[PDB]
RNA sequence: GCCCUGAAAAUGGAUGGCGCUCAAGCGUGUUACCUAUACUCUACCGUCAGGGUUGAUAUGAUGCCCUGACGAGUAGGCAGG
RNA sequence: AAAUAUGUAAGAAGUCCUUGUUACUUAAUUGAACGUGGACAUUUGAAUGAAGAGCUUUUAGUGGGCCAUUUUUGGUAAGC
RNA sequence: GGAAUACUGCCAGCUGGGACUGAGGACUGCGACGUAAGUCAAGGAUGCUGGCAUAAUGGUUAUAUGCCGCCCGUCUUGAAA
């Protein structure tokens, strides 16, 4: 929906005269801004507990800046999408840079083939695969060969004007 | 009388000390805001340093600006806008936050885009789009003597006095907000930023509560 | 007869808010703040990084 | 556009100037608009407001009605002013001297007042004596005592004098007036 | 030649154009329908205090 | 044809109760009704005498007439585009005191109770009923209460 | 999920047409860009409303002036010409 | 037993203390209606708004409607 | 262990370029700079140049171009039909 930013949200409910400071729950959520972040947390607590937006309070909002935003990490993520004729689960693995990048490239890819909008997709868990050769889907393991190399055939150059004079080639 | 040497000098003498009162009161104010954030930012630091979390008090006032036009409005929402002094498209007033007031907002969301404003936004709105009320007769604020002639018997002998109550929610705040004509704003300069304006801000639209994001939208209008 | 808004046209910004004169003299929009040595407690950081 | 909480371009609904094309009457407005605008008294405003009325809203005041205002406690020497015509009443014998100011004094009023020691006064003469209306009493004639108001808004079980030309038997006492003939109203 | 039977549309919109009047109660409301035995009291009760208030003040 | 009777469309409206049938208790009679008292209407199907029309149910009026075994009430019926003062005379079993009003009664003396204290000490009246104000700044504790991570549950049919 | 079979009508005839297929098609974000009699500021016309203006030589106080908000519309009403 | 909608109240025609009248009622100047003397005033006692509030007379035209979201009836369905 | 950077927000921070308008028609209001006289960007424009000086600007008219625009009155839920 935008340049995605992960968030953590902490909720303490409303302390009654009997049970103050009940649980101080927490959840990791994937959103674009703090305004939507404070709304997904309630949308996800109501599906698991007996508290709602009225009977609740946001304690703290924080952002987890990546410790290694430069290393090419490996990710395996589970998705639960409310499809046209029900819901289903998958295990899709992708590696762009990091979590916020992986979530972004997930949604376009997830909506590309399954036509599942942002409001019909559940993010189960995002974790980094520590040891190599622990991935099952072949299209990701395919790019882990030692000293991989391949060319880029059929290069197309970006014309500036509307006319060219030399019949440009497609070399690279 | 001659009216050439005595009254005019005294009139300037009375005027010159009034500015000193405004300046001295502003010096009191300017110390107050800096202590405000310096004590809530530091308290936020000390909560984490003590192993805890700090929840600040919710914002005590919101700026509500109409998004929808005038046609095709249901009767119950329409009466809400009239009581909110929100008549035209792109018109805004400062609304006190209260459970009594909050229920109207959640009933008028499809036609307003409100949120928590910041002192910078209020600073320009009062200065630029400042309109008084004297037997109706909406007139620009401009001078600092018109306000004391209309609010002096409720205190507030300066425009800086008025802008402090419109943000800090003073005791006599309702009529202080009611003294100001509804803020008539233009269309956003940089655009609304969304394809369709009538989706909720969570759903990628414009209407509904947007907390602190209203500051960016208002600055384009003002 | 005409509405001369504040901010621009400094003169109309001086008939209002006499504090605006000394505000520019001492900046107050670029004032330097004081730094501290209160690093957040170690019991908070792992909650931030926890899965 | 602009949503309307009221009706736009509404008229005040009050008369800002008399409809009568009287050259002398406009002169009365001329004097009083100067006072009403400048004198900070409500006596000038109410006299000016009551002077733009029509004849129906300007009922004739019986000369005896003034007499009631004079044995009103504490108003023995108070001068009386009234906008409109003051008639005479053939049912009063005692009349205090006093001083009466009005627009048109009828022949009976012109005689009974002067013979008791009083003087008929025009609205201009009181202005040079009481610009703001010092020790001045205003009174209005009966308005709901007119013949036409007794017919207004009649309905069943209201008894408001239905409009009929000839009165007596065979005229509006049949079915709809007595229980024996059909129903009662 | 069928016609429209009945419809309540625009009736509330028509009615609200004049504000819907409050029934505007007064001080000392009308005594119609009051118990006649108490009403016989109410006439005599005020009649007695009529002279009582008049005789007391002199 | 069409039926528009006096008590038409009253089948779940004048039912006595479930497990509360029988003769009405004696507390409804032993209450004192005075002229000028706010009441409520709840029609009792036990005795049809002095029973209001189906339109009046839960309506609130003011007592103006008190006869031997009935009470007169006034109902501001909304018919057409105006309010009409409808006078109703009802028996004592189809009526009960509206305790919405009585709460105001001790509120009058409650404000008057500390009215004497307000003038005794000084100013500080603040007797206007404030609405639900927003919460002020509060701090939470983590000692002994650690945040618990939560994730959406994977789908499973369990049927 | 797309596409394909399922899928057959009558003056030649359509996503508006040309056309377009790592498309100008499909789903998803990012911005930048064009505007209505919509909003903003200004002048003017009119209406309404609220106000100031007898001081005389020298012309109108059923006049002069100031401020603010509004202006759609059949049946229909009233007013100024 | 919901949601939407809906009735009433948020007070100066109000409360408290002493007291009178009444042909009603009461065993009982004991009750019920209203006043007589004194106290409570501008946070006088929920929020927001109020191109002012209320009131009267007169009459043109109008009494073939249709469409859309939402709920629903008849008919399989309909631009019914 | 140490910063910088990225993101957001603020300045009564400094400026460069472009476009429309300049309404009102003595003085009389709040201001700023100077102890001082006075000045100003403060209740809405002035200063200096030039060319023509009369069909040159401009109005009307005819045609051309870009775009838009279906014969009125009438009943009628509904018409250009």
């Amino acid at each position: 929906m935008a340049h995605f930013k992960e968030y953590q949200v902490i909720g303490r409910r409303l302390p009654t005269e009997s049970v103050p400071e009940p649980k101080l729950f927490r959840m990791r959520i994937f959103a674009s801004n703090e305004v939507i972040a404070k709304s997904r947390y309630w949308y996800f607590l109501q599906k698991l507990h007996k508290v709602k937006k009225a009977s609740g309070e946001i304690v703290s909002i924080n952002q987890i800046n990546e410790a290694h935003p430069t290393k090419v990490k490996n990710f395996g993520v589970w998705v639960r999408y409310d499809s046209r004729s029900g819901t289903h689960n998958m295990y899709k693995e992708i590696r762009d840079v990091s979590r916020v990048a992986a979530v972004e490239t997930l949604y376009q890819d997830m909506a590309a083939r399954h036509r599942a909008r942002f409001r019909s997709i559940h993010i189960l868990k995002v974790a980094e695969i520590e040891k190599t050769a622990d991935v099952k889907r072949q299209y990701v393991k395919q790019f882990l060969t030692k000293d991989l190399k391949f060319p880029l055939p059929h290069r197309v150059q970006k014309s500036t004007k509307t006319f060219s004079y030399k019949r440009p080639s497609t070399f690279y | 009388a001659e009216q050439v040497a005595a009254e005019r000098a005294a009139r300037k003498a009375a005027n010159k000390e009034k500015r000193a009162i405004i300046l001295e009161r502003n010096a009191a104010y300017q110390k107050e805001y800096e202590t405000a954030e310096r004590n809530i930012i530091q308290a936020k630091r000390d909560a984490k340093a003590a192993g805890s979390y700090y929840v600040e008090a919710q914002h005590k006032l919101v700026f509500v600006v109409r998004i929808k036009g005038i046609n095709k409005i249901p009767p119950k929402p329409r009466k809400v806008l009239q009581l909110l002094r929100l008549t035209r498209i792109n018109s805004g007033t400062f609304v006190k936050v209260t459970k009594a007031t909050l229920e109207l907002l959640k009933l008028i969301e499809p036609y307003v885009a409100y949120g928590y404003p910041s002192y910078s936004t209020i600073r320009q709105l009062v200065y630029k789009r400042g309109f008084g009320k004297i037997n109706k007769q909406r007139v620009p604020l401009s001078d600092n003597a018109i306000i004391e002639a209309n609010l002096g018997k409720y205190g507030i002998l300066s425009i800086d006095d008025l802008i402090h109550e419109i943000i800090t929610v003073g005791p006599h705040f309702k009529q202080a907000n009611n003294f100001l004509w509804p803020f008539k704003l233009s269309n956003p300069s940089g655009g609304w930023g969304v394809p369709r304006k009538f989706k909720h801000f969570i759903q990628g639209g414009s209407f509904g509560n947007r907390e602190e994001f209203i500051n960016k939208l208002v600055k384009s209008m003002n | 007869v005409l509405k001369k808004n504040p901010l621009k046209n400094k003169q109309v910004l001086l008939r209002l808010n006499p504090y605006a004169k000394v505000f520019a003299a001492e900046k107050l929009g670029s004032k330097k703040a004081e730094k501290t040595g209160t690093k957040p407690a170690a019991v908070f950081t792992e909650t931030l990084k926890h899965d | 556009g602009i949503d309307h909480t009221s009706k736009q371009h509404k008229r005040s609904g009050h008369r800002t100037a008399p409809k009568s094309d009287n050259v002398y009457l406009k002169l009365l407005v001329k004097l009083y608009t100067f006072l009403a605008r400048r004198t900070d008294a409500p006596f000038n405003k109410v006299v000016l407001k009551a002077l733009f009325l029509s004849k129906i809203n300007r009922p004739p005041v019986s000369v005896s009605r003034i007499a009631r205002a004079l044995k009103q406690e504490g108003a023995a020497n108070k001068t009386v002013v009234v906008v409109g015509t003051v008639t005479d009443d053939a049912r009063i014998f005692e009349f205090p001297k006093t001083t009466v100011a009005a627009l048109r004094f009828t022949a009976g009023a012109r005689a009974k007042i002067v013979k008791a020691g009083g003087e008929c006064i025009t609205l201009d003469q009181l202005a040079v004596r009481a610009p703001k209306g010092q020790n001045t009493l205003i009174l209005r004639g009966p308005r709901n005592s007119r013949e036409a108001v007794r017919h207004f808004g009649m309905g069943p079980h209201k008894g408001k004098a239905p409009r009929i030309l000839s009165t007596g038997r065979k005229f509006e006492r049949a079915r709809g007036r007595r229980r024996s003939k059909g129903f009662k109203v | 030649a069928k016609s429209k039977n009945h419809t309540a549309h625009n009736q509330t919109r028509k009615a609200h154009r004049n504000g819907i009047k409050k029934p505007k109660t007064y001080k000392y409301p009308s005594l119609k329908g009051v118990d006649p035995k108490f009403r016989r009291n109410h006439k005599h009760a005020l009649h007695g205090t009529a002279k009582a208030l008049a005789a007391a003040k002199k | 044809g069409k039926s528009h009777g006096y008590r038409s469309r009253t089948r779940y409206m004048f039912q006595r109760d479930f497990r509360k049938h029988g003769a009405v208790h004696l507390s409804t009679y032993l209450k004192v009704y005075k002229v000028g008292d706010i009441v409520d209407i709840k029609a009792n199907g036990s005795i049809q005498k002095g029973m209001p029309h189906k339109f009046y149910q839960g309506k609130t009026g003011v007592v103006y007439n008190v006869t031997k075994s009935s009470v007169g009430v006034i109902i501001n019926k909304m018919v057409g585009n105006r309010y009409l003062e409808k006078r109703l005379n009802l028996r004592v079993e189809h009526i009960k005191h509206s305790k919405c009003r009585q709460e105001f009664l001790e509120r009058v003396k409650a404000n008057a109770a500390k009215r004497a204290e307000a003038k005794a000490q000084g100013v500080a009246v603040q007797l206007k009923r404030q609405p639900a104000q927003p919460r002020e700044s509060r701090i939470v504790s983590t000692e002994g209460n650690v945040p618990q991570t939560l994730a959406p549950v994977p789908y499973e049919t369990f049927i």
